[PDB]
RNA sequence: CGGCACGUAGCGCAGCGGUAGCGCACCGUCAUGGGGUGUCGGGGGUCGGAGGUUCAAAUCCUCUCGUGCCGACCA
RNA sequence: CCCUGA
RNA sequence: UGCCUGGCGGCCGUAGCGCGGUGGUCCCACCUGACCCCAUGCCGAACUCAGAAGUGAAACGCCGUAGCGCCGAUGGUAGUGUGGGGUCUCCCCAUGCGAGAGUAGGGAACUGCCAGGCA
RNA sequence: UCUCCUCCUAAAGAGUAACGGAGGAGCACGAAGGUUGGCUAAUCCUGGUCGGACAUCAGGAGGUUAGUGCAAUGGCAUAAGCCAGCUUGACUGCGAGCGUGACGGCGCGAGCAGGUGCGAAAGCAGGUCAUAGUGAUCCGGUGGUUCUGAAUGGAAGGGCCA
RNA sequence: ACUUACCAACCCGAUGCAAACUGCGAAUACCGGAGAAUGUUAUCACGGGAGACACACGGCGGGUGCUAACGUCCGUCGUGA
């Protein structure tokens, strides 16, 4: 479960998630799972997808996680009246814009990479596609 | 040099027992009688086995 | 539930009071600032809270000058 | 003045022949000699620092600067601005006379002397050494001492490299081992 | 806080006094300064006195 | 470095005189010579100049790098300034300590007639 | 759920900008033919964990985990 | 103040 | 009128670093002495004075070279004012403004006043 | 929690809310103020007696990553940072003009008169690098000033200035 | 002296994120000036008289909430009032 070791501040504003993403190319490995929809990726979701990939490939090849959940999300408990302070931090998300290469993989044939990325795309909450490294 | 704050520093004579006489400004006041200098120290001049001792003690 | 926050200070109303090209009288404040974000040029004085005031009549003139590229305010005499 | 005249007449010629220089200004000079004493037990007894100042003054023929702490240190329980050492700087005539005193008298009087390390250059040609017992200087009489002390000596030189610095000191016949 | 009020009264006898503060524990000795006395319109010596 | 340290010392006084718009008598000093220039309030146009490297002073001078040389240069630059009709300049020592040769030049100009 | 009080040697407690202490317990020697009592004398502690300020934190501040105390009322 | 069973 | 040098500026990295070379008649710097004018919380190191034997070693100036720093289009993109629209967490259309980064490239500054040396 | 300061929210002038997110103040200082002169940091590496990861010394690399009496922001090399000499401008009466508030009030200020400090002079100095360090009115206390003084002369009391 | 089931600071190269990061940086908005046309002075000052200080929703920009509420609190515009 990914989380920053320390941050300057514990709570952040909600903010907005407009625009299209940077880091949209396959940079290190040969194949990539790229997000086409827009949303948030919980650290639990990222972990579940990574576990599914690594188990599908059986620990050959190399896997890069190109996103990191650095934004804390708060929640209020039940039976708490609205308005008495910002709530407590519960989990961390990574905001995703379209075209954002979430995961990336090398050292494995294309069909096995496609199958592993299919299992992880089934674990993720947003729309994805499979992309290949292109020379320029 | 500042005045009146520095120690008295006048020229004296140092004689070493190897026959050496030298003159230096120094703060000790009286003359100096030296046991060794740079001209008679063995390091400066250049003055600085089991089978052997076994053979010497048990020559046959 | 209770918060440790909730305090703020009343805003000091800083910023450029008379802008570039405006005609001023003697003694008019041009900017109010914390520190010399802008420096005083010709016919502009720096008061103790680093406030730049027009030392003579004329028009305000903003410029950049110097080896550190610092922003100066001058009064060009009319 | 004796070793300074010795420098001017033969050491510059020796270094010219040795290193194929083009300028007598390029031939290295001995710039200064700095003597320092770390008297860090002044925090317990400040008067002992005054004793060490009198000691260094008698050795070098010059009133010393009482050096204080650059910044406060946790382990040694010193505060910034607190006097913990003393230092003299020797330039010119007094530097040459002290250098002669050292290399002729005080160095042969070292207990168990086998020579000085040739690795004691700071990578730039400057030399540093330590004196364990100030009694090696004849300026300090024996039965007037209260505590055995030491000091350290830094010959700062305008030479560019370690080879040049050790060549200069060897041309002055500095007892390297 | 620990800094308490004092006045500096004239040495010219005009009855004029300035008022300042003073830290009594660190600096117990009295304060005198040459300042301007507008009654005689000259600079004279002001010495410490109690409020 | 000596020149950069001296320029750092001189910058404050020069910038104050620039703000005040004063006609500057700037003095420069070397081991061998000494230089003086009266310079306009815009700071770019040299009104008058006098120095020991000029033959018209160096012939009368014995050695160009002492206080007699500085006094001669000060009297010279003062008489040219009064001939051109300035009469009111402010001294700019350029970071040299106002002492010795710089003081001798400034005193020589002050007796010869420049007002500072 | 809200506060507010403490975590210090094996145990029970003081100390809350510099030193860490007390009693019982343990150990070594005496006393007794032997044990207990008693007499002589030692040693023992990341100061709950961890990190921010500071010359420097058991101490000031914050997060965290236990325990204890007082309120979770009117409908 | 004490003294494990035969 | 050309070249070199010193002082004061304009502008403030296309102008600063690095690397290689070069200059000493003048100028500049190092330099040579210091009881003095003056100075070191010790020291003529620095500040200062009296000078001119030596050297351009360091420094400085000039010259050359892209390893950097720096400048930088055109086209596209992001954003966005006004009007309209959708599948309305976010976009799209008409129209006006239009970056940041990157790319081709540029790039080893230019210039004014006074004074001195050489031709 | 209630007054005051700093940042964000706050939508590139100002201002702008919530039991929104984070921190501070209720002082200090006759030098920690004025001026003249001078100086430049943090950290690391190498060498060096005790001395060690870390004291003082020497050299290099570095370039403000330091510093600022105390939070945070904005400033600072001409230093506003650091060291010394002499000092009291931490003055008295005023003040063109301007900023900021509903008002009470609060802030900036060239310049004029008198007297001063530092400086060789130009100059700078009406507290501190700036922004917090606070409290209306009433009623009284103390010092000066006949300004008033219930028939008159005083006085009490009142006024004005501190 | 060796090996790593290993953990890794500086620097270098490649990739992201930030309301409380900035060597860059718009659109708008605001301040000042000049010029034409248009507008029943639409602007400012002074005086007489008030009311009002319980707002609602919709669009855009945000805090808060669950980018929940015909929720709550701000900025700007529109309509209802
Ligand atoms: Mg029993
Ligand atoms: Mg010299
Ligand atoms: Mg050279
Ligand atoms: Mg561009
Ligand atoms: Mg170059
Ligand atoms: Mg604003
Ligand atoms: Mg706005
Ligand atoms: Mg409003
Ligand atoms: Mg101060
Ligand atoms: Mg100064
Ligand atoms: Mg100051
Ligand atoms: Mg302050
Ligand atoms: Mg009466
Ligand atoms: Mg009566
Ligand atoms: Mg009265
Ligand atoms: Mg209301
Ligand atoms: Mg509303
Ligand atoms: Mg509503
Ligand atoms: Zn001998």
């Amino acid at each position: 479960m990914l989380q920053p070791k320390r941050t300057k501040f514990r709570k952040m504003h909600k903010g907005r998630n407009r625009g299209l993403a940077q880091g949209t190319d396959v940079s290190f490995g040969s194949f990539g799972l790229k997000a086409v929809g827009r949303g948030r990726l919980t650290a639990r979701q990222i972990e579940a997808a990574r576990r599914a990939m690594t188990r599908a490939v059986k620990r050959q090849g190399k896997i890069w996680i190109r996103v990191f959940p650095d934004k804390p999300i708060t929640e209020k408990p039940l039976a708490v009246r609205m308005g008495k302070g910002k709530g407590n931090v519960e989990y961390w998300v990574a905001l995703i814009q379209p075209g954002k290469v979430l995961y990336e993989m090398d050292g494995v044939p294309e069909e096995l990479a496609r199958e592993a990325f299919k299992l992880a795309a089934a674990k993720l909450p947003i729309k994805t596609t499979f992309v290949t490294k292109t020379v320029m | 040099m500042k005045k009146d704050i520095h120690p008295k520093y006048e020229e004296i004579t140092a004689s070493c027992s190897c026959g050496n006489v030298m003159k230096i400004r120094s703060t000790v006041g009286h003359d100096l009688n030296l046991d060794v200098c740079s001209k008679c120290h063995p390091f400066f001049t250049g003055k600085q086995g089991r089978v052997d001792r076994f053979n010497k003690r048990f020559n046959i | 539930g209770s918060t440790r926050n909730g305090r703020d200070s009343e805003a000091k109303r800083l910023g450029v009071k008379r802008f570039g090209g405006e005609s001023v009288l003697a003694g008019s404040i041009i900017v109010r600032q914390r520190g010399t974000k802008f420096h005083a040029g010709a016919n502009v004085g720096c008061g103790r809270d680093h406030t730049l005031f027009a030392k003579a009549d004329g028009k305000v003139k903003f410029e950049v000058k110097g080896p550190k590229n610092r922003k100066f305010i001058s009064i060009e005499a009319e | 003045a004796k070793l300074h005249d010795y420098y001017k007449d033969e050491v510059v010629k020796k270094l010219m022949t040795e290193f194929n220089y083009n300028s007598v200004m390029q031939v290295p000079r001995v710039e200064k000699i700095t003597l320092n004493m770390g008297v860090g037990e002044a925090i317990a007894d400040k008067k002992l620092l005054d004793n060490a100042a009198a000691d260094l003054a008698a050795i070098s023929g010059q009133k010393p600067l009482i050096t204080k702490a650059r910044k406060s240190v946790a382990g040694f329980k010193i505060r910034q601005g607190y006097p913990i050492g003393c230092k003299v700087t020797l330039r010119g005539e007094r530097m040459w006379e002290f250098f002669e005193r050292l290399i002729t008298i005080a160095v042969p009087r070292i207990r168990d002397f086998r020579g000085l390390s040739a690795k004691s250059f700071d990578g730039r040609g400057n030399y540093s050494m330590g004196v364990r017992e100030q009694i090696i200087f004849p300026e300090i009489d024996y039965d007037k001492v209260d505590r055995v002390r030491g000091l350290d000596i830094t010959i700062t030189t305008t030479a560019k490299s370690d080879e040049e610095g050790r060549a200069l000191l060897a041309a002055f016949d500095f007892p390297f081992r | 806080g620990i800094r308490e009020k004092i006045k500096l009264v004239s040495s010219a006898g005009t009855g004029h006094f300035y008022t300042t503060t003073k830290n009594k524990r660190t600096k117990p000795e009295k304060l005198e300064l040459k300042k301007f006395d507008p009654v005689v319109r000259q600079h004279v010596i002001y010495k410490e006195a109690k409020i | 470095d000596k020149k950069s340290a001296r320029i750092r010392r001189a910058t404050r006084a020069r910038r104050k005189l620039q703000e005040l718009g004063a006609t500057r008598l700037v003095v420069h000093r070397t081991p061998r010579h000494i230089y003086a220039q009266v310079i306009a309030p815009n700071g770019s146009e040299v009104l008058v100049a006098a120095s020991t490297v000029e033959k018209a002073i160096a012939e009368q001078l014995k050695y160009t790098g002492n206080k007699d040389a500085a006094a001669a240069v000060g009297k010279a630059v003062a008489e040219r300034a009064l001939e051109k009709g300035i009469k009111d300049v402010s001294f700019d020592r350029s970071g040299f300590q106002y002492h010795g040769r710089v003081q001798a030049l400034a005193d020589a100009a002050r007796e010869a007639g420049l007002q500072f």
